[PDB]
């Protein structure tokens, strides 16, 4: 194959050993090329792992080795720590193609790591918001592992489903995740309530934030 | 310490063509070659070609030769990268890597920043920044506010955002990029540690969007509705 495959996914607990295969092909591996690799964190650059099958650069930990052989190289990686969560991605040379050739890339995930339950700030519209005509209600979700949320807004005590936008969770700096919630209403929906909440799930418990049009009055 | 830094985002129409810099300091930039690699959404790493910094002799992959010009300027010790007719596969993340030798090969051992170049029919828009709270600009007990910057309505993604307390940069909590139903993209930005008082103006928000060549900063919570 003129092609590198890998696994799209390998976990791990932390502290435990984890390999990334890197599957190549006659005119890539076993035409005699090397193999490198490249560890991408989450929004980052990708930055040199391995090079040369098993050679590290400066500053990257031992806790990282590689091997090669003519028809796939190894990536393992011993001590999983949670900041080695990201995507790792291998690269050779290949003939047939005349060029450089990467792997489809592996995503590393570090299960098992603290739970901590999230952390919940409600924003309600500003007035520049408000002069504008619009109103829109802001769940900001922090701090929370693992990452996975449900959200839910109620007006009073009535749920609303219209108008609702809500990201997925994303890795923090401090391993921890990240998520938000939108609920965009007309200035009179925001003026017709005594209140808004929102209701962020978490493993086995819920905590709700709630605002009001009159709060700060 | 070696280092390349790219030009910013980029938008384009379908059928256009996006040139993108890369600068590299650090080292001499004459003694090693440049190559640049992409990397679209749900794809792989995706070679593009190869620069030698000294004489200027260029390689290109295959998927690409006819529509990209790799360049270099040793007086900037900068390269370029011009890619044309410009298609919706385009969509990617630009980066610049410098070649190292090895006793039994090359590596790409230092990486630019990379580039997003967007490749849409939509109008491109700056963004609309409101000063948001969680609490009262002046709390009735002593008990902390938030401070954060909703930033709303601009096309194509990314923005970036920087928090100051006069001239230091403060703690941040970013959060995803959400597409509204309207298809303009909407973010928040959360100033990280709570506040009891501050000086007007103490505090501001710095957003940042280069697709449309603007910077924006709000420097003032004013008294709540
Ligand atoms: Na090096």
């Amino acid at each position: 194959q003129s092609a590198l495959t890998q696994p799209p996914s390998v976990s791990g607990a932390p502290g435990q050993r984890v390999s990334i295969s890197c599957t190549g092909g006659s005119s890539n591996f076993g035409a005699g090329y090397d193999v490198h690799w490249y560890q991408q964190l989450p929004a980052t650059a990708p930055k040199l792992l391995i090079y040369g099958n098993n050679n590290r650069p400066s500053g990257v930990p031992d806790r990282f080795s590689g091997s090669k052989s003519g028809t796939s190289a190894s990536l393992a990686i011993t001590g999983l720590q949670a900041e080695d969560e990201g995507d790792y991605f291998c690269q050779s040379f290949d003939t047939s193609l005349s060029g450089w050739i990467f792997g489809g890339g592996t995503k590393l995930t570090v299960l098992g790591q603290p739970k901590a339950a999230p952390s919940v700030t409600l924003f309600p519209p500003s007035s520049e918001e408000l002069q504008a005509n619009k109103a829109t209600l802001v769940c900001l979700i922090s701090d929370f592992y693992p990452g996975a949320v449900t959200v839910a807004w109620k007006a009073d005590s009535s749920p609303v489903k219209a108008g609702v936008e809500t990201t997925t969770p994303s890795k923090q700096s401090n391993n921890k995740y990240a998520a938000s919630s939108y609920l965009s209403l007309t200035p009179e929906q925001w003026k017709s309530h005594r209140s808004y909440s929102c209701q962020v799930t978490h493993e086995g418990s819920t905590v709700e934030k709630t605002v009001a049009p009159t709060e700060c009055s | 310490q070696v280092q390349l830094v790219q030009s910013g985002a980029e938008v384009r129409n379908p059928g256009a063509s996006v040139k993108v810099s890369c600068k590299a300091s650090g080292y001499t930039f004459t003694s090693y070659a440049i190559h640049w690699v992409r990397q679209a959404p749900g794809h792989r790493l995706e070679w593009v070609g190869r620069i030698n910094t000294d004489n200027g002799n260029t390689k290109y992959s295959q998927k690409f030769h006819g529509r990209v010009a790799l360049s270099r300027d040793t007086s900037a010790s900068t390269t370029y990268m011009d890619l044309s007719s410009l298609n919706s596969e385009d969509t990617a993340v630009y980066y610049c890597a410098r070649a190292f030798y090895y006793s039994s090969g090359v590596m790409f051992d230092s990486w630019g920043q990379g580039a997003l170049v967007t490749v849409s029919s939509a109008p491109t828009k700056a963004p609309d920044v409101f000063p948001i709270i969680s609490g009262c600009r002046h709390p009735k007990d002593n008990s902390p506010v938030v401070l954060a910057c909703l930033i709303t309505g601009y096309h194509p993604t990314s923005v970036t955002v920087t928090w100051y307390m006069g001239t230091q940069s403060q703690p941040q909590r970013t959060f995803p990029e959400i597409q509204r139903r309207d298809s303009y993209y909407m973010t928040s930005s959360q100033l990280s540690t709570p506040l009891q008082q501050w000086r007007q103006g103490e505090y501001k928000c710095v957003v940042q969007h280069t697709a449309s060549k603007s910077k924006k900063e709000i420097f003032r919570w004013p008294e709540s509705p």
